[PDB]
């Protein structure tokens, strides 16, 4: 309920704002700042092809 | 889309496509658009209750 | 029993939820009024149709 006590809804087509915006793809922020202090090695069996 | 903060998708055309998916009626979605140097300019609305 | 009161029909789809309609809400669909103007000018009249 909103203000005024008006049942209100969101549901899933609300997000397309957020979620459908090209900040989904991009991670290379991530990627670069995981990496440092580097890591063992991880059985690469489904990690190489 | 009232921001830049995002690396766009890379074909032209998908980014167009998508902006103005999401931006075309949002109660946000900017006038016109996001001026390089200006502020995002959320359109205003002729009431509010 | 009293002054004959008189009923008006305005087809609406049945595809209107019944939720605008357990309130005080407008019959025709969207708020008319000019308490709700911004008084930008042109705002009644916009704030409407």
């Amino acid at each position: 309920w909103g203000k005024d006590h008006q049942v209100l809804r969101l549901s899933m087509e609300n997000a397309v704002g957020t979620v459908c915006h090209p900040s989904l793809m991009n991670i290379d922020a991530a990627v670069g700042g995981v990496n440092h202090d580097p890591v063992e090695a991880a059985n690469p069996y489904g990690a190489y092809v | 889309y009232l921001g830049r903060g995002a690396p766009p998708l890379l074909d032209n055309a998908a980014a167009v496509y998508l902006r103005n998916a999401v931006v075309a009626g949002n109660r946000l979605g900017p006038a016109q658009p996001l001026p390089v140097f200006g502020c995002a300019q959320v359109p205003r609305r002729a009431g509010m209750d | 029993h009293g002054q004959d009161a008189v009923c008006e029909f305005i087809a609406t789809p049945v595809a209107t939820d019944i939720n605008y309609f357990r309130r005080p809400c407008n019959p025709r669909g969207r708020a008319a009024g000019g308490v709700y103007a911004g008084d930008k000018e042109g705002d009644v009249i916009a704030l409407m149709y």
